[PDB]
């Protein structure tokens, strides 16, 4: 029940890297940007990266993305036990307004 | 003492007037007034606001900064700086630029270019890291 | 240091409305584009909609578009989302988070808010 | 200033005695104790205002909003890099939008660049220390004949007795 496909779930040891895909539509990701959330559960989701490549302040460099075709990925590096969160994607639709995948369940 | 000195009995360029003079290891400059009609200085490379140039204008200012003279200065002598300071008759001077000091001297009596002997004593010791090769009265 | 604080986390009988308030402080609120975001129990995150610092667009997703509204007072930096018409399908976590920056406008951003539970 | 739009006080044709900045929270030298035994052609104060958290990116190496889209440090600087808190003087109730930085740009600056071609600070009186401002100087070193130079010291005037004496040098 979703336009933005992701993956149920990733996981890996700690130290070790993964990766998070994000799929749609031309009016999805083609010809628009792809930002990605760190839903920690307890509280609110925060931005990860945006426009693509982008970090906000406070997010280090072990996590970064990027955009290709009509695909989006985000990498994550270096995993810490603190990062067992809820990663979603999002973009802005041409035909929809705003658009977030089911979310996908990073584990230790 | 050896020293750079203006040779006795040398010959002297006397201006009526005032191009763009050549300098080179320093140069004597001696004016002679009655309507006292000379302000000042103006030395240094190109002048044209692409190296520093040293402005001297009679209080006395002193700058040094990327000046762009105009091509006959007289106020229009021009249109990023270093260094600024402010403080019938014959008036003598010496304008010398060694390891990055400009040095001047005078001397001021009471009167062509009259015969007699005196010393010129030191006016000011000016620390400026400027080239200079060429200079031009300011009237 | 932004802060965005929700309320009316109530529970409202289907049929009926609710109106949440998000007050704002920490950053400059006239100048800036704010968003809604619900997240409904056992699922993802559901944009709602969002309204520009001058009013001069509003945009809502299908399922709440038509029956939300949404509006804000740059005198009181607080931001207001009016909804009507309930269904239980509507049960969600709401959150009030800001855009990336001034003048413009595309997604939620870094600074989001607690949230609060709205039951239908 | 703000530190988008930081202003730059040119320090020449003067006595540099640091000993009265040495003797602040932060004082860091890329020996400040040494200071004053320095001549130097230049000495420029770069002036601005950061949240407490940027402190740490006005150093060489460092990366970051600041070091990249603000206020950028060479590699090889010399120099001081000298910092206080100013929660009471540059914090306002709401949020004081006098101070402004530099949230986005196409790419990052070069050392010592100033780019005021823009986000305003949350500075209020009741932010956490990592939000709060601090007022940042920067003094460069530019290493002429030079016009900067530390103080000179003396005693007193001795006669009519053998004594090791040095005038002026
Ligand atoms: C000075 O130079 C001129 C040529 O410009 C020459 O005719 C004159 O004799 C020279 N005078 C002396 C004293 O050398
Ligand atoms: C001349 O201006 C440039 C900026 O365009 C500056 O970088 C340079 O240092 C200035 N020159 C001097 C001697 O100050
Ligand atoms: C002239 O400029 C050169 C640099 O090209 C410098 O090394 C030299 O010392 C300068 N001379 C004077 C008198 O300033």
């Amino acid at each position: 029940q979703s336009v933005l496909t992701q993956p149920p779930s990733a996981s890996g040891t700690p130290g070790q890297r993964v990766t998070i895909s994000c799929s749609g539509s031309s009016a999805n990701i083609g010809s628009n940007t792809v930002n990605w959330y760190q839903h920690l559960p307890g509280t609110a989701p925060k931005l990860l990266i945006y426009s693509n490549n982008q970090r906000p302040s406070g997010v280090p460099d072990r996590f970064s993305g990027s955009k290709s075709g009509t695909s989006a990925s985000l990498a994550i590096s270096g995993l810490q036990s603190e990062d067992e969160a809820d990663y979603y994607c999002a973009a802005w639709d041409d035909s929809l307004k705003g658009v977030f995948g089911g979310g996908t369940k990073l584990t230790v | 003492t050896q020293d750079l000195f203006l040779p006795f009995f040398s010959n002297v360029t006397w201006f009526h007037d005032n191009p763009v003079l050549p300098f080179n290891d320093g140069v004597y400059f001696a004016s002679t007034e009655k309507s006292n009609i000379i302000r000042g200085w103006i030395f240094g490379t190109t002048l044209d606001s692409k190296t520093q140039s040293l402005l001297i204008v009679n209080n006395v200012v002193i700058k040094v900064c990327e000046f762009q003279f105009c091509n006959d200065p007289f106020f229009r002598v021009y249109s990023n700086c270093t260094f600024e300071y402010v403080s019938k008759n014959l008036r003598e001077f010496v304008f010398k630029n060694i390891d990055g000091y400009f040095k001047i001297y005078s001397k001021h009596t009471p009167i062509d270019l009259p015969q007699g002997f005196s010393a010129l004593e030191p006016l000011v010791d000016l620390p400026i890291g400027i080239n200079i090769t060429r200079f031009q009265t300011l009237l | 240091q932004v802060q965005l604080v929700e309320s009316g986390g109530v529970v409202v009988q289907p049929g009926g409305s609710l109106r949440l308030s998000c007050a704002a402080s920490g950053f400059t609120f006239h100048d800036h584009t704010m968003h809604w975001v619900r997240q409904a129990p056992g699922k993802g995150l559901e944009w709602v909609s969002l309204i520009t610092w001058n009013g001069g667009t509003i945009h809502y997703s299908d399922s709440v578009k038509g029956r939300f509204t949404i509006s804000r007072d740059n005198s009181k930096n607080s931001l207001y989302l009016q909804m009507n018409s309930l269904r239980t399908e509507d049960t969600a976590l709401y959150y009030c988070a800001k855009d990336l920056g001034r003048g413009g406008w595309y997604l939620p951003s870094d600074a989001w808010g607690q949230g609060t539970l709205v039951t239908v | 200033a703000s530190v988008y739009a930081w202003n730059r006080k040119r320090i020449s044709n003067c006595v540099a005695d640091y000993s009265v900045l040495y003797n602040f929270s932060t004082f860091k030298c890329y020996s400040p104790t040494k200071l004053n035994d320095l001549c130097f052609t230049n000495v420029y104060a770069d002036s601005f205002v950061i949240r407490g958290d940027e402190v740490r990116q006005i150093a060489p190496g460092q990366t970051g909003k600041i070091a990249d889209y603000n206020y950028k440090l060479p590699d090889d600087f010399t120099g001081c890099v000298i910092a206080w808190n100013s929660n009471n003087l540059d914090s306002k109730v709401g949020g004081n939008y006098n101070y402004l930085y530099r949230l986005f740009r196409k790419s990052n600056l070069k050392p010592f660049e100033r780019d005021i071609s823009l986000q305003s600070y949350g500075f209020q009186p009741t932010n956490g220390v990592g939000y709060q401002p601090y007022r940042v100087v920067v003094l460069s070193f530019e290493l002429a004949p030079a016009t900067v130079c530390g103080p000179k010291k003396s005693t007193n005037l001795v006669k009519n007795k053998c004594v090791n004496f040095n005038f002026n040098g």
